[PDB]
RNA sequence: UGCAUACUUUUCCUCCGCCGAAAGGCGUAGGUAAUCUUUAUCAAUAUAUAUCGUGAUGGGGAUAGAUUAUUGCAAUUAUUAAUCUUGAACGAGGAAUGCCUAGUAAGCAUGAUUCAUCAGAUUGUGCUGACUACGUCCCUGCCCUUUGUACACA
RNA sequence: AGCGGCGAGUACACUGUACUUGCU
């Protein structure tokens, strides 16, 4: 199911997702995403599976989410899903 | 001849033809015109004499024209990204996978699927 | 109906002596007799602009667009694929938005295009940028233009 | 030869010149090109506050443009014209021959 | 800094040095505000 | 039903609520007549009367 | 709403308010009898 | 042997030349019937009858179009073709009839011979409309 | 000589009310092939009148809300009319129209007390209610608008009660009758 | 791929020939400009002929879903956008209220402004050229004279 | 930018025309 998302690469990935986010992967990532990218895989990979792990500091807006960005939530609580990846994230102040 | 009952309704005898198929569903009058076209039915005749084998055909036409050249861009729903691929799906049942896709939107629940949830459109009727 | 005593010398020496109207639909008929052109296939499930956003309905309308190309090839010899499409460029209505002029869409004038070439009625060279027509084809229909107006003259 | 301006009564002198100077000269001379007058406009807005009645006003630069051509020699014409010109006008020269 | 090329934060008024009212027809590049009483000494002249 | 000629030799106001009639003297043979009349009127125009003797009010 | 069909002077608005038809039905029926408005024959 | 005349009604401009032949009224490429409209093809037959077929017989007029509206090029045809004729009336053909022939122009119309001033005037300020300014609410 | 779409000189013409006449000004500087004379009409008082009866008709069923400067289609509407009166009528439209607005425009109106209208306003205001009766007819009644002119212009010639020109026309005639 | 270093100009409109329905993309003509876009012509109202033939209809496009591309390092609060599906009110509008006298009303478009991208905004331009006065003070708003004031921040 | 004139025509008229090339 998810396990081929997971080993394909970024042009299988960039093929299977909308024109949208093809053009930002064309187009560039980002030092700030690669950043976060391996911090992330750090506390992914030294986080017990048992639990949810803790959200990202230094908090933005503008990064796209990929399957193995799993586990993942912001600083607001959605858990991100493989059907919720072509969206970023927003989650910001629309308190009713 | 006139007054013909399908699963939709087609009280449509004098009215034309391509109108008629048009108002059963695809009122985009694209699916409609493009079925008409894969049938073979001149537009010049009416939807009073409308045959059942011309029905058949029309239901064979819609059962996946993705083996006729409806390309994939003129097909309703392109992807709806998943492990497979969809198609325009027409009418009564057609109503039950835009059903679906708001149920996915909701569980997805993110700031569209709240704005679609408390009754706001999704760029605002701004009220301001 | 459509004659009407003209008090003045005529000169039928070629195309542009003879109304356009009748024209179009005469050499679209003598085209579909001859077939000297496919249809395509492809063509028929597409609009023939943006902005008409519903089929021609007509089934005709590849040929009748032919002949009005090859008029305008006739009336200024220099044609390319911009001028085509605002010629054929139509309104638009943009739902609760005014109204706005769009043009057609390119591809079916640049296979018509295509085909004209190849049937050799058009050429193409670096002077004279746009498309013009071949001396054969001139005088080709010069004389078709001439059989046409002594058809509808007598 | 052709010269650019904004005010018309220095291309009206400095061409009342160059005809002058060819006829003393006797030698072979376009007549004077009286071309399109091309003008600048713009737009703006009175009220720098954002109170009151919303007024505009527009502004108006035609310049002035005309051509001239003749065969003398590249050096005597442009002497003749740096004497008898006014940094006002700017002057460009090209020559003919036939 | 985060410096641009493009948009009003590639360039200014001369003059006034805002970010707001600043017209680009003919590469004027200054503001209306102060714009509206050099156009005179620039040559821009009101006929309508 | 019926209507009389009329002779406008001359113009002589324009009057009421909001100056929308004209005096002018009519004629059909009672030479002098007085009517009120609508619309534009010129030097030489031929009217229509709908009574005999029946007279407008001079201001 | 239409009641008009086609089972049954030729300007097609005098053909239509006679037989009670359509404009169009009626144009069909006028093609018929002889054999977008224009000159009357 | 040559004459031009010029034309200038409404927007539309035109140019004129008659010269002799035996009738050929050209206007561009084509012929006057191919305009379309027959209600200004009625327009420019309203020269014609005035002057004389029998008298275009030998003269061929030839015409340029280049801008303006219908109307505009239809009466500036008119107009400029009404000129041609009498100046080449005046040069040419005869001076005895070129009194007459101005004589019927003028007694049917004039604005056969010269055309209107009317144009758009210069948008106004206030608002969409040229002498109306945007509606206000209190 | 000069025949109106190339059929008619009118060389008769009816008396009528003996200012009408002078009013429409129909005549050989009149006379015109086909509608659409953009010559100056707002230069004098006189001016008005100066126009031709048929201009004037022509000039007029342009306005119903949307359909504003489309003139030439109001040419042809009123060119299929009057071929329409032709063949339901035998007798020339030109004398029917002339009929029509010499018996179709009210003469005495009131407005404070009567008054009298004058020859111009009188053809005018004849148009004028020509043209809001057509309206109305061609208003979604199915039927086109070159017969629905057809129909008023001769019920309005004829007199009929089926004109709605000449059921205003009576009408008005009828207040300022109750008013002086 | 990233940093440093040298080479032309890529940094405007674009014509064309091609890929893609299109959006959009590749490589080049031309132009610092009456010279190339484009101007012997860039829009629309029309226009001539077909279908519909006044039935909330096929009118009408509010509404949401699926996407392909560009703009922008970044579009999620889906900028913009081609396509498909979706299908609200609306039978011409109470009391009131705005605008207007000839190329003007009105309709139809379209140029430019800010613009990396986004006009439903503003400011020019043209086409289609109208019905009606050719005046009046009835309202309203001003102006003048006389008059009465115990008002003068009137 | 235009009016032309003629240098060669593409097809028809007949005892120039629509479209192409260059100069004055």
């Amino acid at each position: 199911d998810l396990d081929k998302l997971l080993d394909l690469s970024q042009d299988e990935l960039i093929k299977l997702f909308k024109a949208r986010q093809r053009r930002k992967f064309q187009r560039g990532i980002s030092k700030k995403a690669k950043s976060l990218l391996k911090k992330i895989r750090k506390s992914k990979k030294n986080c017990e599976p048992g639990e949810k792990p803790n959200p990202v500091p230094t908090h933005l807006r503008n990064m796209t989410i990929i399957p193995e960005m799993v586990g993942s939530i912001v600083a607001t609580n959605v858990e991100i899903k493989p059907e919720m990846i072509g969206y970023y994230l927003g989650e910001f102040s629309i308190t009713y | 001849q006139h007054i013909l009952r399908i699963l939709n309704t087609n009280v449509d005898g004098k009215e034309k033809v391509i109108i008629a198929l048009t108002a059963i569903k695809g009122i985009g009058k694209r699916m409609a015109t493009v079925i008409c076209k894969q049938a073979n039915v001149d537009p010049t005749k009416r939807a009073g004499e409308l045959t059942t084998e011309e029905i058949d055909n029309i239901v064979h036409i819609m059962s996946t024209p993705t083996q006729f050249k409806i390309p994939d861009w003129f097909l309703n729903r392109r992807k709806d990204l998943k492990e497979g691929k969809n198609i325009h799906v027409i009418a009564n049942q057609l109503d039950s996978y835009l059903r679906e896709d708001l149920e996915r939107m909701k569980k997805i629940r993110l700031h569209r699927g709240l704005r679609h949830h408390w009754g706001l459109r999704v760029r605002g009727q701004h009220t301001k | 109906r459509l004659l009407e005593p003209v008090p003045f010398v005529k000169t039928n020496n070629c195309i542009k002596d003879v109304d356009a109207d009748l024209f179009i639909r005469s050499y679209a008929t003598h085209l579909k007799l001859h077939n000297k052109i496919t249809y395509p296939k492809w063509c028929t499930f597409v609009k023939t602009g943006k902005g008409r956003k519903l089929a021609p309905l007509n089934e005709d309308w590849y040929f009748i667009r032919a002949s009005s190309i090859l008029r305008r090839l006739y009336l200024h010899p220099d044609i390319g694929v911009g001028f085509l499409r605002r010629q054929f460029s139509s309104k638009q209505r943009r739902g609760v938005a005014p109204n706005h002029t769009s043009l057609a869409s390119g591809k079916i004038l640049r296979s018509i295009l295509q085909q004209l070439e190849n049937l050799g009625y058009v050429e193409q060279n670096p002077k004279k940028k746009g498309r013009r027509l071949t001396t054969k084809g001139e005088n080709a229909i010069n004389n078709f233009a001439r059989y046409i107006n002594k058809k509808v003259y007598n | 030869i052709a010269l650019t301006s904004k005010n018309l009564r220095a291309i009206e002198k400095v061409c009342s010149d160059i005809m002058k100077g060819a006829k003393e000269k006797n030698l072979n001379v376009s007549g004077p090109v009286r071309l399109p007058v091309k003008t600048l406009r713009i737009t703006t807005r009175k009220s720098p506050c954002g109170e009151g009645t919303n007024t505009w006003d527009r502004f108006e630069l035609r310049i002035y443009k005309r051509l001239i051509d003749l065969y003398s020699q590249c050096e005597v014409v442009t002497q003749m014209t740096s004497i008898n010109i006014d940094p006002v006008v700017e002057v460009e020269v090209i020559i003919t021959d036939s | 800094v985060h410096p641009k090329k493009y948009g009003q934060g590639s360039r200014q008024c001369r003059v006034c040095s805002n970010k707001h009212a600043i017209i680009r027809k003919y590469n004027i590049n200054i503001c209306r505000q102060c714009f509206r009483e050099r156009a005179d000494i620039i040559g821009f002249k009101k006929y309508r | 039903e019926k209507s009389k000629l009329a002779k406008v030799e001359k113009v002589l106001g324009r009057t009421g609520s909001r100056g929308g009639v004209i005096q002018v003297r009519a004629q059909f043979m009672g030479r002098f007549l007085i009517r009120n009349v609508k619309g534009p009127v010129r030097e030489g125009d031929i009217l229509a009367l709908l009574e005999t003797e029946r007279e407008a009010r001079r201001l | 709403k239409l009641n008009h069909a086609v089972f049954i002077v030729i300007t097609p608005s005098a053909i239509a308010e006679k037989y009670k038809v359509n404009l169009s039905v009626a144009r069909a029926v006028i093609n018929h009898l002889a054999d977008s408005q224009k000159l009357y024959t | 042997k040559r004459v031009q005349t010029f034309g200038k009604k409404k927007t539309a401009v035109a140019v004129a030349t008659v010269t002799n032949g035996k009738g050929l009224i050209k206007l561009n490429g084509k012929n006057l019937d191919l305009v379309e409209p027959y209600i200004l093809k009625t327009k420019v037959y309203e020269p014609l009858w005035l002057i004389g077929s029998g008298k275009l017989k030998n003269l061929d007029i030839r015409i340029r179009v280049k801008g303006g509206g219908q109307t505009s090029q239809i009466y500036a045809i008119r107009q400029a073709i009404g000129k041609g004729i009498i100046s080449y009336y005046q040069k040419y053909v005869d001076e005895s009839t070129k009194k007459e022939l101005k004589d019927v122009l003028l007694r049917y119309d004039r604005s056969l011979l010269v055309g209107d001033t009317r144009r758009c005037e210069p948008k106004k300020f206030g608002g969409k409309g040229a002498r109306a300014r945007y509606q206000k609410s209190y | 000589d000069i025949k109106l779409f190339k059929k008619w000189s009118y060389e008769e013409i009816n008396i009528a009310d003996l200012s009408l006449v002078d009013c429409i000004a129909v005549s050989q500087k009149a006379c015109v092939y086909t509608p659409h004379t953009a010559g100056r009409y707002q230069k004098k008082r006189f001016r008005k009148a100066l126009c031709p009866i048929v201009e004037r008709l022509v000039n007029s069923m342009m306005m119903h809300g949307r359909n504003n400067g489309k003139k030439l289609k109001a040419i042809r509407i009123v060119a299929y009319a009057f071929e329409i009166i032709h063949l339901m009528t035998g007798e020339n439209p030109l004398q029917v129209f002339v009929n029509a607005v010499q018996k179709g425009g009210p003469r005495e109106d009131s407005t404070r007390q009567a008054v009298d209208v004058s020859p111009l306003r009188r053809v005018n205001q004849a148009i004028y209610l020509i043209c809001t009766g057509a309206r109305n007819a061609a208003f979604r009644n199915i039927k086109s608008i070159s017969e629905c002119l057809a129909e008023e212009i001769i019920n309005c010639a004829n007199e009929s009660s089926s004109s709605y020109a000449i059921k205003k026309k009576d009408e008005i005639e009828r207040v300022a009758k109750a008013n002086r």
